[PDB]
DNA sequence: AGCATTGCTACGTCT
DNA sequence: ACAACGACATATAATTAGTCACTGTACACGTAGAGACGTAGCAATGCT
DNA sequence: ATGTACAGTGACTAATTATATGTCGT
DNA sequence: TGTACAGTGACAAATTATCTGTCGTC
DNA sequence: ACGACAGATAATTTGTCACTGTACACTACGCCTTTTGTGGAGATGT
DNA sequence: ACATCTCCACAAAAG
């Protein structure tokens, strides 16, 4: 009955192509986004090229269930602030419900035209692609929270939809702690402890805190595909997967990167060395054997 | 901290099941009937499932999943035992001694009997015992190295100075090793592998030289690569280069690591006279930047030639010496075209967008000066000090030279420098104003006609005392005019002397 | 042709029990019709369902679970490039070269540019095609031997000839391996690892003797093992042993490795003059009674030892000239000791019943003669083709030498022994009758106050001449008189005739 | 119904303790058989220490299904004739696949033992230590065919047992060739091949026509352990496996040998190796390690 | 007168 | 009769071929050769 | 904080294409 | 039919951790 | 309800024994370089 | 009658 009460999955393909840092076009990503049923307030959000799998969900849900940390470039004015365990969660593989199981809210899997109708529709390349997937994520939590969230309600006009949801909790929204929410994390295996306790991760280079201990052994990952700067590390066991420490990415140019960053960085560093022309270094190749030819005991 | 679940098996996810139907939000009047609709498919009483729930709260997905029993991993033979077992294995295994567990289960074997035991362990028991303990010494072989990354650079030297290494010449790093390929002479008998002597940049990462040659390393050897390194290239078109080695100039530093050729004066007088530091690596891993081409050569190179040797003694191929047939000019031949069309042409591995060459060519202060060749020569001889003695005669190796201003610096020492392939034109200098000043050429009476090189100089006068001979120019001379009267150092030298001499 | 299924998973299992609940037998009009529960249970036509049918009523289990399709292990690539690959892999690895799939994979590429092929095979397509080639080979590496079962055998030669082994003491066996410890002189540097050289019964398994010692592969060495094995043995109460080494008697034959000092007329002349005959191995693995051994005593006693060096250089432990620390006089100590009172004792790998002790003494075809020692002790090292002087006087190596009885004589053919350790003295023989006969004992001239070897008097000779010195054996003499083999043969001067 | 229609399983342990070849205890036995619940006569059965499970129920399905011969030392007045499937085969999962392979219903949860453990077993010497399980064999597979099956009840139209199964099918059964269902037979998951296509099965080895060419790969084995002197070599394939050779022990006395007899004799190599007075041996050990230890290094 | 034997030196060749 | 094997054209999906980011691992002077015992070159120091 | 870096690997993914399916057919 | 010992798979015997009952007031 | 008595039951280790992969196949302390303090004349000066 | 310096030849560590 109450708002709060049950959280509707939603999915879309933004019809908006993007360019690249160094100039190769992206693809169209796909939106996925957690609202209330009774306000329509929009409480979650994950956008980028990955498919509509579990994948985008699984990361939905752990951006509203979290408190709404924000950063400066996104010029905000008001502050999210919709943390809260839900309590019903419904979306169009099974492991979203080992999340709602070990979560403790069930999941019962079988309105984006609102940005159709805006001019959200018609920004460069919609429908010559000068825009970029990180100024996406500054500028559509901006216009999402400050303007399509809080403003009033098309019907039940007579409350914004986050001021409905808002004073709609049963009681009040309730924090709970990050690091319990791993599980909606990515997942990347079997990578190897080098010395000092140092990981390799998207060409990058990584390093524990008390990593060390188990270098020449093997370990998981787990990421956000907004901030890899920082990505958590677990001990594989037969049954148990237990968190060992941080680790800290290093020697980046930068505060922040985002993974779609890291595979940017990687397809121009390869691009590059797929310029080069091989014809000296191939040619010698079979003049050396035409060489050896020539030989006998 | 957080502990997730995973790998669940089957019943685990039968346990999921009914917890994702309990799931539903219930009360006493609800509880029991929706436990009991869970306990019909759990196939269990019903206290069960609440001990289940209990631990699914207690634990979460890993809580009605089922954790392992105390007792795995430690033995029943008990706290004596475990002890005895370890402490005997590894007392057996320090020294060369190598003691593996079925020799230890012995020593069980005799202990109990002395204990007056009557139940030794078994050899299963003692091999699972050190099992982990075998895999912890086994680990240690596998843990790998992060490396440098990005551009920014330094070497370990062993004064414990981290040199960094700014732009290219900036350190060059120098060592030698055999070649794995057994080469012939001419004539195809079997000659014993080359040594390879490379000079490296260690920005821009090019091969900036090389010499490839029978040699031993020494300090002539190390002076050979030198010169190729630091003067231009220039080879003809039997060199079918489609490249061209762009690379000179000298090093700022020189990192090496401690061979007595390294650690020589006459490296450390070239290194004070062309304007560079000598510094030595800590240990080999600090000179993997130059350690590393060899294997790089070793696998896209000497590999795939005839007679490749193979790089250990478990693993030559079983008639290397059958398939031997390149020799020392034609081994070169390849190498050169290696390095030039091939090795300085692939990206550095620290970078990946530039080739080694251009991680050259664009790291240049500015362009190296086109070094005086003679100059170069000149400060790569070695040098000795003798006094200038009555009517101008000086010794240097029981010969005896003079030259056109020599008798009137008799009396004081001079500085003379000597090429030991052909001593018999010395260069003398004075020290005036504590300043260096040439004198003239000093040539070896009777001796300025050919060349006489150090090696049999030695040896003959070591060997011609036993003859009881007089030692001087023309017996020496003499010993040497009929040196044709064959043998491996002959076939070695008169080949590597026969690859140098199409100069021009 | 039968052939049978395996893997059965859970959706064949599926599969199967709609099968078996088709199996019982009904009318085929309700046949038809009691089938129909199949359609939805596989989300799939009646058709089908008679066409699974088909198949399993034809092939059984094996037909009723998929196939792999046609096209596995098939390469798109195509045979062109398939060949090329296989072609260039093979003949790059042919003698010393070692290519490697991703050498080949730069000639595909370089051929491919050369033919302008648009698209040429991936280098992880140029390593797919050659994991076939690597694995058979990798196959054909490690391939166990069975080895001889029971209590018959037959050893094969190098001559082609196969021989039974039908009684103990009918085949002995010999070679020489390089002991893993590094032990050292009195008070003790280095030195440098020994030679071990054993007689292995072939019959027995059993092994009757050893020669250790710095010595290298010699027939001097052959000899003085032979002279350990054929003799009874006495070990004195120092070495405490439990067990007495009883294995004593001569071979009928003798196989071996084909060492030079095996092929040596010395070895030959104790073949006849001790009735063996000797036999060449044809390759090292008809050997394995004398390699395994080897293997054996390596694993459970050198390893165990300070001066351990390790199976190869590539495993050579680094603190072995760091502490080694026994000398030979208690190396021989621990090998006698791990010879009389285990290896005797321990049980013959492939008969369980019995010891190898006891598959000797009950093994032999009868009780054999114990000889004289001083009869191997004329079996010395001989010369021929040699004369005697026409006087009482003699000569050898340019020792100069006196005889009691051959004044008698001319200057004749002559033939002479002598022991090596003791050339101070000769057994001088003569060809009566076409027969080999004693003419006398012989000495030095003038030698009596002292005791001279051959090596140190051989190698005296060299020195001697070099420096111009007028040649006699009064002159040889003090070059031997007047270090690595000093240390080394006053270590094996440490001898069992001062302690028995 | 027919003598074909409806054949029911059976089992029994036997009261009679047996020694080896040699004269140690044993065990007492199990026994296995099938009836033809048309013709009530007692026909394929196997007889071993072998608890009753899905293998030995399958082995002595395949005693049923199979011609019975006898050896040149019975050549005995009486024998089975049985053999083909039955229509159903009643024993009240592997069991299915064989009925699914050979194409007969299997079912799955007045018995004769009294005829022999009453009147027979319990009047031997050995019955409930003086007699071996090759023995135990002609005085069950004689028995029970030459005196209980030769027997007639007028109860089942007074005919001897297997006259009424002989006459009572509805077409008669072919023979069916012993290549057709080795899915009965044992099983081993690997054996390596060794040189020269030998192959070593309990301590014995085994070579055969073309097993030489898989040296160095793994094969599988099936065989009966009622004399395994001739065992069958299986090929696995991505999911089908396919016979691949016969093979036959090299160096046996006598071409008959039991899986319990080459247990039995290599529990005598085992015993005989463990006799050792290895106790005396140990002093070599201790005594090594201690002039080892008494050697301190120079410096 | 003649050789005739005696004590080195290869050049393998093998472990 | 109609439930038996064809005749499809079109999915269905399991094969191969290709892209990438990871990582183990040898590059660290090292076996050509020591050290026996011939068949065959030799000198010599005798002597008739 | 950082030895080196190439050949071989794994974990997918795009393209091929072998062949399973559903309907009609006789 | 090389030799054959140390290490290893599949299993049975023994130990013993812990989890399943029938239960009692909560 | 949960959890709390004594005892079941799925692990856990202890111990057997058929099987097989591997070394034994002799083959590192040895080749080569450089420094260097001690030592023997032997021209020359005192 | 003496003292002096100089040039050339041998044992210990590292690759
Ligand atoms: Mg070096
Ligand atoms: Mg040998």
């Amino acid at each position: 009955d109450y708002s709060n009460h049950v959280w509707q999955c939603d999915h879309t393909r933004v019809d908006v192509l993007l360019v690249d840092q160094h100039g190769e076009i992206l693809s169209r990503p796909w939106l996925t986004t957690v609202i209330d049923t009774y306000s329509r307030c929009i409480m979650g959000i994950n956008l980028g090229f990955d498919a509509p799998s579990s994948g985008v969900v699984a990361l939905a849900l752990r951006h509203a269930i979290l408190p709404k940390r924000y950063g400066s470039e996104y010029k905000l004015h008001c502050e999210w602030g919709t943390y809260g365990k839900p309590e019903h969660f419904y979306t169009d593989s099974n492991h979203l419900s080992q999340i709602g199981a070990q979560l403790g809210f069930v999941c019962h899997l079988r309105p984006f035209k609102t940005l159709n109708d805006q001019l959200f529709s018609t920004l460069p390349g919609y429908t010559d692609a000068r825009l970029t997937l990180r100024e996406l994520e500054q500028l559509l939590v901006r216009y999402i929270v400050d303007r399509y969230n809080q403003s009033i309600d098309a019907r039940m006009g007579d409350q914004t939809r986050f001021e409905r949801w808002e004073a709609g909790l049963p009681t009040v929204p309730v924090p709970i702690p990050e690091r319990d929410l791993d599980i909606c994390l990515m997942k990347q295996s079997r990578r190897t402890v080098q010395r000092g306790g140092c990981l390799q991760f998207q060409n990058l280079m990584y390093r524990g805190e008390y990593l060390a201990g188990y270098a020449g052994e093997t370990v998981n990952l787990r990421f956000d595909p907004r901030d890899i700067t920082t990505i958590l590390v677990y001990r594989q066991e037969n049954n148990q997967e237990v968190f060992l420490t941080r680790a800290h990415a290093q020697g980046l140019e930068t505060e922040q990167l985002a993974l779609d960053e890291a595979e940017a960085a990687s397809r121009r560093l390869r691009t590059a060395g797929k310029t080069i022309s091989n014809q000296s270094l191939l040619q010698e190749v079979v003049d050396r054997d035409a060489l050896v030819a020539t030989k006998k005991s | 901290k957080n502990v997730i679940a995973t790998q669940l098996s089957e019943e685990a996810q039968v346990k999921l099941e009914v917890i994702q139907s309990l799931l539903e939000p219930c009360d006493r009047t609800t509880y029991g009937q929706k436990l009991r609709e869970a306990a019909e498919k759990l196939n269990v009483s019903l206290r069960t499932v609440q001990r289940l729930v209990k631990n699914w709260e207690q634990d979460g997905l890993v809580g009605l999943t089922q954790t392992s029993r105390a007792d795995k991993g430690k033995h029943r033979i008990g706290e004596f035992w475990e002890n005895f077992i370890t402490k005997t294995y590894k007392e057996g295994n320090k020294g060369s001694k190598r003691m593996t567990p079925k020799q230890v289960a012995l020593r069980v074997e005799a202990k109990a009997r002395e204990l007056k035991d009557s139940k030794p362990p078994n050899y299963k028991t003692v091999l699972r015992v050190l099992a982990p303990i075998l895999e912890k010494q086994q680990k240690a072989k596998s843990i790998r190295s992060p490396g440098w990354r990005g551009t920014t650079l330094s070497v370990k030297t062993r004064e414990g100075k981290d040199l960094s290494v700014d732009y290219s010449n900036h350190v060059w790093q120098c060592d030698h090793t055999r070649v794995d390929v057994l080469l012939v002479d001419q004539h195809g008998e079997i000659l014993s592998r080359p040594w390879l002597t490379t000079v490296i940049d260690t920005y821009s990462r090019c091969i900036m030289g090389i010499n490839l040659g029978f040699d031993a390393p020494s300090s002539g050897v190390v002076a050979l690569a030198l010169r190729h390194a630091i003067l231009p290239k220039r080879y003809g078109s039997e060199y079918k280069l489609h490249c061209e080695w762009g690379t000179y100039g000298k090093p700022e530093h020189f990192y090496t690591d401690g061979g007595k050729d390294f650690r020589s004066n006459h490296l450390s007088q070239i290194g004070a006279q062309l304007g560079f530091v000598c510094h030595l690596r800590d240990r080999p891993s600090e000179g993997g930047v130059v350690e590393r081409p060899f294997k790089t050569l070793n696998d896209q190179l000497f590999s795939t030639l005839p007679g490749y040797t193979g790089s250990n003694v478990q693993e030559r191929p079983e008639d290397a010496e059958k398939d031997a047939r390149l020799t020392l000019r034609e081994l070169e031949q390849l190498l050169v075209r290696y390095i030039v069309d091939r090795y300085n042409q692939s990206i550095d591995a620290r970078m990946g967008d530039q080739t080694r060459f251009e991680r050259w060519e664009a790291g240049l202060p500015t362009v190296p000066v086109p070094i005086p060749e003679r100059d170069l020569d000149i400060c790569l001889m070695k040098q000795s000090r003798r006094t200038v003695q009555r009517g101008g005669c000086l010794q240097f190796q029981n010969l005896m030279y003079r030259g056109e201003y020599l008798a009137g610096y008799a009396g004081e020492t001079v500085n003379l420098r000597f090429d030991p392939r052909d001593i018999t034109t010395i260069l003398v200098y004075r020290q005036e104003n504590n300043q260096e000043v040439f004198l003239t050429r000093a040539h070896a009476q009777g001796l300025e006609t050919e060349q006489l090189a150090l090696d049999e100089a030695e040896a003959a006068s070591r060997r011609l005392r036993t003859a009881g001979k007089t030692i001087s120019n023309q017996s020496l001379l003499q010993e040497v005019v009929d040196r044709d009267a064959k043998e491996r150092q002959k076939l070695e030298q008169t080949v590597l002397r026969s690859a140098a001499v199409d100069e021009s």
